[PDB]
RNA sequence: UAAGGUGAUAUGAACCGUUAUAACCGGCGAUUUCCGAAUGGGGAAACCCAGUGUGUUUCGACACACUAUCAUUAACUGAAUCCAUAGGUUAAUGAGGCGAACCGGGGGAACUGAAACAUCUAAGUACCCCGAGGAAAAGAAAUCAACCGAGAUUCCCCCAG
RNA sequence: AGGGUGACAGCCCCGUACACAAAAAUGCACAUGCUGUGAGCUCGAUGAGUAGGGCGGGACACGUGGUAUCCUGUCUGAAUA
RNA sequence: UUUUGUAUAAUGGGUCAGCGACUUAUAUUCUGUAGCAAGGUUAACCGAAUAGGGGAGCCGAAGGGAAACCGAGUCUUAACUGGGCGUUAAGUUGCAGGGUAUAGACCCGAAACCCGGUGAUCUAGCCAUGGGCAGGUUGAAGGUUGGGUAACACUAACUGGAGGACCGAACCGACUAAUGUUGAAAAAUUAGCGGAUGACUUGUGGCUGGGGGUGAAAGGCCAAUCAAACCGGGAGAUAGCU
RNA sequence: GUUUAUUAAAAACACAGCACUGUGCAAACACGAAAGUGGACGUAUACGGUGUGACGCCUGCCCGGUGCCGGAAGGUUAAUU
RNA sequence: UGAGCCUUGAUGGAAGUGUGGACGCCAGUCUGCAUGGCUUUAAUGUUUGAUGUUCUAACGUUGACCCGUAAUCCGGGUUGCGGACAGUGUCUGGUGGGUAGUUUGACUGGGGCGGUCU
RNA sequence: GCUUGACUGCGAGCGUGACGGCGCGAGCAGGUGCGAAAGCAGGUCAUAGUGAUCCGGUGGUUCUGAAUGGAAGGGCCAUC
């Protein structure tokens, strides 16, 4: 008797998994209840893709976030205002909220979420990186530049 | 009847052939323990008198292709 | 079919017919009390008690008819429990019980013989029990053969005491 | 052939070989109507608690014997042209 | 008839008449007989059915060795000697008879064993429901009162009415003797006898079934039957006996 | 009181009393392949089995043998693997 | 708790100064806790048997309810109790005149006893 | 003293048995031992000291071996 575990089931369920048992255990509890199922080839074969219903059905059609390494990078000179300072130092607060949305008028909207600054960016005017953070292997190259008014 | 009702498994007739050959009428009655089966698809907690072995077939063949038959071989159940 | 008839012990009486249904012979129907599976309930078989209806009726009720059990099916109901089953009602069909042998199956003696008696034999016989048809059973090789081949089953004679 | 008639009858009587005969009712061959069956061809598929096995018995002429093969109550349990 | 032996006083027969026992089938072997002859003969079945067809097969013409094998030889043995068994035998198939085998096996006959049924209207317990027990006697427990005591005991009258109690009919039983013993009767009659309010007796119906029941236990009873009822069957049991 | 109906009525059986022993209730045990039932609509002051046989006085010694009870550490030991 | 298999120990990143075990050629020591500059046995996983625990979910309940149902049967449900025990099937050791079938010699100056039997 | 004739294969022909069996045996063949040799030796001076068959065990054998080759098993010999 293996059946197809359904749930906790202490040492040894792992749900949607299968091993082997004694048919006292089933048939008596493990099934007549809730927790396994017989394992005739159906209730695998005709299961055989329902893993990958994920693992691939539901694992390659994602790829949004990762998209966006190559149309969120092919942005043409990224720039985002942050207020000058004298010379230095700013006035306003640009970090992250701001490169993952300063695309309101293209209608490419987006969260702040995807974002490439681990600390906040001193008041200064560097190359602002801020690339996507969005997709985590496969982040983007979005930058801009501490500008002002 | 003491049948198996799953196999029909009844009590057949032998002999005790004891040492010195000694031959004397018996019978080798089943098994049998009357099981509690839950059908679950039937959602009804159905019994019936099996019988140990002709009853791990209640399992390879299940419960329902097992009353497949039975009923359907007219047995009451 | 035909000049005779009303079966027999049975005469007699009273009759029927002598051309074409007098009687008699075969076909097919009508009737077919009560007991009996016996089936509306019951019971010492051939008798006792009931329900619901009617042809009627002077409408008292006279009788007569249907009402057992189980199985399958259909419809309608319908508990513990929401549902759902179980249970219930009705209708439709079918069974039921007799049976001589033969046949398939379930169970299965002992006497006896062995010059005693256990293994062994009688014998899968006697017997009991369920089932089936005019036949039943068996039957189209996971059969044989022996390096050649045969070609389902059944029964006969050989093989062979 | 046989039977009867007051003793033994081919020709007395009934029959006898032979020749014919059915409104009807059915056994069974065919013949077809209706209901059911579904042929036929292409490409398929090809019988698992089964075969084997251990224990106890039963069937095979075959009394476990060196004992195949068959059925199994009981516990097991495969390959898959 | 049975016996060493019977007139035997040892068995069987009253007599008569009718009946009453070595058969039948298949096989095997002899003998007589017939056919054919190193050949003889078919079985089933077919059948213009006692024909004819059919030679599947059976027996015989070769035996020896445990066999492989060999062969008028062959085994035994190392033996190429001896010795054993064989070779200068007519067989076969009907028909009739003798004997044997298998069957009931000449006929009659057990005491029993096994299977399936029929019986508790007799009897043995028990269940339910009804009935019966003339008369006579004994007088327990309890109690009311008198006494009695510290109070109880205790006690005496009367009352009361117990009891597998007493005497004795019906009723139930059966100790003795006689008679009966082809009875009046397949267990009684007569004269006595025991129990007779009880573990009593009795009517009606009911339940226990055979290796089973029931039993205040004798192996008693279970329908005039009981160390395993009765009926039918196995079954023509078997019978070295009569 | 009971008993061999039909040769034995007794010194035989039964009895009240006694002792042993089992039985905790779905009791022990008995009928029954089982279901079920009696035991008992009882429950250890109860029920069964065995032996003795009112009552009075008593009921001595033997546990080696047989049986029954308790222990079971160790020796031997079945199917099973 | 034995049985084994897997892995990790003891035979075949620097001393020196406190504090465990492991039998012993001891003229032995080997191996661990503060400071200072591939054979024998032991743990962890692990599968297997053995004791004995607790659990419930088979299985039992001749506890109490409910419904079939104006039923101390039966069936389904609720709950309580018990619980892989009990019980049953196959196999298996013991016990087993409760039952059953049988055996239990012949000679013999009758039989038995005794004696005999080649 | 020396040895293993208590040898192996057979056996003319006789004795004794209902039968199964039991006994006597010169001589033949192969090899042995004792003796110079003639010869003697196939257990003991002789007559008791013993169990049929079945069922199996053990060694041998190219006898057989169920399609064929083997093998189990069967036969033959020896023997328990
Ligand atoms: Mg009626
Ligand atoms: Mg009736
Ligand atoms: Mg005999
Ligand atoms: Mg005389
Ligand atoms: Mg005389
Ligand atoms: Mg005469
Ligand atoms: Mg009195
Ligand atoms: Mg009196
Ligand atoms: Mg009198
Ligand atoms: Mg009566
Ligand atoms: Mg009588
Ligand atoms: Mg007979
Ligand atoms: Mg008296
Ligand atoms: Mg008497
Ligand atoms: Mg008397
Ligand atoms: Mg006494
Ligand atoms: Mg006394
Ligand atoms: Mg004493
Ligand atoms: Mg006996
Ligand atoms: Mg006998
Ligand atoms: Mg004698
Ligand atoms: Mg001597």
């Amino acid at each position: 008797m293996q059946v197809i575990l359904l749930d906790k089931v202490a040492n040894l369920g792992s749900l949607g998994d299968q091993v082997n048992v004694k048919a006292g255990y089933a048939r008596n509890f493990l099934v007549p209840q809730g927790k396994a199922v017989p394992a005739t080839k159906k209730n695998i074969e005709f299961f055989e893709a329902r893993r990958a219903e994920l693992e691939a059905k539901l694992a390659e059609v994602l790829a949004a976030a990762n998209a966006r390494a190559e149309k969120i990078n092919a942005l043409e000179t990224v720039t985002i205002a942050s207020k000058a300072g004298d010379e230095g130092k700013l006035f306003g607060s640009i970090g992250t909220r701001d490169i993952a949305d300063a695309v309101t008028a293209a209608g490419v909207e987006v969260a702040k979420s995807e974002v490439r600054l681990p600390n906040g960016v001193l008041r200064t005017t560097g190359e602002h990186e801020v690339s996507f953070q969005v997709h985590s292997e496969v982040f983007a190259k979005v930058i801009v530049n501490v500008v002002a008014e | 009847s003491r049948v198996c009702q799953v196999t029909g498994k009844r009590p057949v007739t032998g002999n005790n052939r004891s040492h010195a050959l000694n031959a004397t009428k018996r019978r080798f009655l089943p098994n049998l323990h009357s099981h509690r089966f839950w059908v679950e698809s039937e959602k009804r907690f159905v019994t019936l008198r099996v019988s140990a072995k002709g009853m791990r077939v209640i399992d390879k063949k299940g419960i329902d292709t097992v009353l497949a038959e039975l009923r359907a071989r007219g047995e009451k159940y």
